[PDB]
RNA sequence: GGAACUUUACCAGAUCCGGACAGGAUGAGGAUUGACAGAUUGAGUGUUCUUUCUCGAUUCCCUGAAUGGUGGUGCAUGGCCGCUUAUGGUCGGUGGAGUGAUUUGUUUGGUUGAUUCCGUCAACGGACGAGAUCCAAGCUGCCCAGUAGAAUUCAGAAUUGCCCAUAGGAUAGCAUUCGGGAAUUCUUCUCUGCGGGAUUCCUUUGUAUGCACAAGGUGAAAUUUUGGGCAACAGCAGGUCUGUGAUGCUCCUCAAUGUUCUGGGCGACACGCGCACUACAAUGUCAGUGAGAACAAGAACGAACCUACUUGAUCAAAAGAGUGGGGAAACCCCGGAAUCACAUAGACCCACUUGGGACCGAGGAUUGCAAUUAUUGGUCGCGCAACGAGGAAUGUCUCGUAGGCGCAGCUCAUCAAACUGUGCCGAUUACGUCCCU
């Protein structure tokens, strides 16, 4: 039956544990603004190439 | 809290010994003349240009002045 | 259901990343310096700029149709759907990505910190460039890391004209006592067309005519 | 669980083989769809992994990784390996080495 | 007769304008009655993130900004009409929709 | 970094191999995989066992290896960030001085936020930084609207003139209105890509050559226009190996520091400190009425996401249910925010009081796989908990600013006393100095 218990409450897919950066699969700090679902440090990493800029 | 700097000086002396008979005591004559035979991409920068030049314009005409050569 | 217009600019930016950073990946051993996207109905046009073309390209074409072959798995890209192109950079010392990476391969042949640095500042200054910066950092002469940087020509480094006028490139370079940071700046010059450089004269330069 | 049926992987280097690269999201929980001849068959992405760790460690594939996807490359080495294995003719070619 | 209408959208201004430049200028060649171009609100994509990695020193921010365009076209013209007048080489960038109103 | 599980790195246990590959042992007469029932167990968990099946060469065992790790070392590193350091700073070439370290340039006078300028000059020339550039506000031009509006013309419908309240003061006029229908016409208001506009420009004073300054004018704007972003060279054993498939060297590696699963913990206190929120009331607290923002967000044949309307309702709230709309200038939405206003002829009348709302009791509903006030709303109780303005000390701030007030986004299945933005009401004081730092 370890099959069956083998990652069943990541199974469910809820929670901070379900979700991961896109670029780097860490579940800490993540944008989810705009459906980005990147990291903070990846975001700033990838930012331009994204298409946002720094300004004001 | 007004300071000319050097770049707009300098500049300012190039446009007045290049176009002095084109100049005047007219900051917006002169502000066109200068926006006509300059190339700059700061329009704050031409504006700033114009009025040290006719500042200059104002002082050639009381007497020479440094850094101005004209025949 | 349609996405949203906002969501769509999201989508189309996260792509490009993506692929920007797969293609910076796969081709670090060429000369890989940037790729651009076009999209029709009637399928997407993806170019990519190289110096070496011909390793991009591989044999009759085999390294570019594996890319394409990863790129339309992974987007899940139709048959048909994609197309991948290579050109050639028009001036290569002029390129950050470039010289990066021919500087990281000079350092992989064991090849002395200054040394190498100043090969590639001096080509990138016979190349016509304004001004180079190369800065080499980490454990270099012993467990001590420090940072060394060669200069030549001029260069901007505030406002936001630096962005235009300035291209970097960064890269970590592996060796057996760690990680090597290595970064080139190249002041770009300037050209009319726009191709190379950012065509329009320098924030703070005034140019006075020549009357006739 | 990492227990490969015979016939996925089959399915696996026929679709390797055919298509010269393989591209997988790196999840541990995950399926792996790929199309054979039409249709479509689904493979766990663990199993898929197994098959190109073992695939890596024996000098027949190359691999890149970005953005928790996984790219795989039959290299030459690789690609006699694969027809020997599925016993094709030696005219059988990957599509990116077809003309 | 019937509307049409070409929503034009790029997060690239000048690209934006050149596009909807283009096709004002190939519609008029067309002699078609236009409405428009409308320039629709900009919307700005706001992200503000710690500047720091981990948490350390002072408490620094960026403001990372994306601008979004859209221009709309109404052109009183057929279906086929339209196709030719979009048919030409666009800018990267850019997404150009047709769309028939009621 | 607002942790129920996950996250999670910690604790008590139990699983899996996610030990690739290579060399040997066994092995279709079956290497192995997975399990019914009983029992072992926290586990109607083949974890292991009994007893029976099922797969099939994928695997097991055993040696070297390998892999993964929010293991260590940030005093081995990369990258990034903070700080020195918000100020005006920095460094070559050639020349000059010196035996040299070094120095001059780059000092001095006035001016400027400014190593900003003028002047002088053993320097002359250059390079960065400052400035310029960039992004938002304010004024404005061309464009432009069937995702913004307006005005007129026909309609249709409503009030309609002796009227003066419980007494109804003061405050303009001497035919009007109806976002529950058409028709043209137009761009004042809204939308915006590129432009214009401000510069010490003009006039006086003191400076008195210049560089400037102060008052005033012109003006939407009058001095870095306002607010930001960017920001040199040197360093710090400053932070991060808990962002990454960034990493050297080291530690563990099958009863594992890998990975899952179960349950706890990260939240425990008669304790101390930092940062908030709510208050101590009448310039108030309650009940009513009025007028009224701005940034924003919305879902993955349909289905998630956000909402309006209706209903529930022949009788509390919170709910629960339908029918629609919205991919977002289109629906929400004429965005009825709270500060606020009210000649409401309302209650309270200086008290720990109708101030305060801590703590706690009982019903009920909702999110979630899982919730005993430690999810979170709502109802009635409790309020007899301090608290009546706060010692020594101490923080921030000069104009749409402080303060006050809400709103949105972000976290987010559920939960803001937080942060990031937004608009609303809107001052006192100074426009100085080097006393303190
Ligand atoms: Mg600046
Ligand atoms: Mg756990
Ligand atoms: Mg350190
Ligand atoms: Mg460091
Ligand atoms: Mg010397
Ligand atoms: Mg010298
Ligand atoms: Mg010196
Ligand atoms: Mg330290
Ligand atoms: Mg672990
Ligand atoms: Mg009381
Ligand atoms: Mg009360
Ligand atoms: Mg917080
Ligand atoms: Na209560």
């Amino acid at each position: 039956g370890h099959l069956d218990q083998w990652r069943s409450r990541q199974k469910i897919g809820m929670g901070k544990g379900a979700r991961c950066c896109v670029i780097c699969s860490n579940q800490k700090a993540l944008i989810r603004k705009y459906e980005l679902n990147v990291c903070r440090q990846c975001f700033r990493e990838n930012a331009e190439h994204i298409g946002f800029t720094k300004l004001r | 809290g007004k300071i000319r700097t050097k770049t707009v000086k300098r500049a300012s002396r190039q446009v007045v010994e290049k176009y002095y008979s084109k100049l005047n005591f007219d900051f917006y004559q002169n502000k066109r003349v200068i926006m006509d035979v300059t190339i700059a991409e700061s329009k704050k920068l031409k504006n700033k240009i114009a009025g040290y030049t006719t500042h200059i314009m104002k002082r050639l005409a009381r007497g020479p002045v440094r850094g101005i050569s004209l025949k | 259901g349609p996405l949203s217009k906002k969501r769509m600019i999201i989508r189309d930016g996260v792509f490009y990343a993506e692929l920007f950073e797969f293609l910076k990946r796969e081709l670090a051993e060429e000369g890989f310096s940037g790729v651009s996207y076009h999209v029709t109905t009637l399928r997407t046009e993806i170019v990519i700029k190289a110096t070496k073309t011909r390793e991009v390209l591989g044999v009759n074409g085999r390294r570019i149709r594996e890319l394409t072959a990863c790129i339309q798995q992974r987007f899940n890209y139709k048959e048909g759907k994609l197309q991948l192109y290579v050109e050639r950079v028009e001036v290569r010392g002029l390129s950050a990505m470039a010289q990066v990476e021919s500087l990281r391969f000079k350092l992989l042949s064991n090849l002395q910190v200054r040394r190498a640095a100043m090969g590639i500042i001096r080509y990138v200054m016979e190349s016509g460039a304004k001004g180079c910066e190369v800065t080499v950092g980490g454990k270099i002469k012993g467990q001590r890391a420090k940072s060394m940087t060669f200069r030549d020509g001029y260069m901007i480094k505030s406002g936001t004209a630096h962005k235009s006028f300035v291209d970097s490139a960064c890269r970590h370079c592996y060796m057996r006592a760690g990680c090597i940071g290595v970064k080139v700046k190249i002041m770009l010059p300037g050209d009319s067309t726009g191709r190379n450089g950012p065509s329009e004269p320098l924030p703070d330069v005034i140019t006075v005519i020549e009357p006739k | 669980s990492t227990y490969v049926p015979k016939p996925s992987r089959d399915n696996v280097y026929r679709f390797f083989f055919t298509e010269g690269v393989i591209a997988c999201k790196k999840d541990r929980m995950g399926t792996w769809t790929g199309t054979l001849g039409g249709n479509t068959f689904t493979v766990p992405c663990i199993q898929v992994m197994q098959l190109m760790r073992s695939l890596k460690s024996r000098n027949l594939i190359k691999e890149q990784y970005a953005w928790r996807h996984y790219y795989w490359t039959l290299n030459d080495e690789g690609i006699a390996y694969m027809r020997s294995y599925l016993h094709l003719a030696p005219s059988a070619m990957p599509n990116t080495q077809k003309p | 007769g019937q509307t049409v209408r070409l929503t034009i959208t790029s997060r690239n201004a000048k690209a934006v304008e050149s596009v909807t430049s283009q096709l004002l200028t190939r519609a008029r060649d067309e002699k078609v009655t236009i409405h428009g171009p409308v320039r629709l609100p900009t919307r700005t994509l706001k992200i503000t993130t710690r500047k720091t990695p981990c948490g350390n020193g002072t408490n620094t921010w960026d403001t990372f900004e994306l601008k979004i365009y859209k221009r709309i076209i109404d052109l009183h013209a057929p279906t086929e009409q339209v196709k030719k007048i979009t048919s030409f080489t666009m800018e990267s960038g850019v997404d150009v929709s047709i769309t028939i109103l009621d």
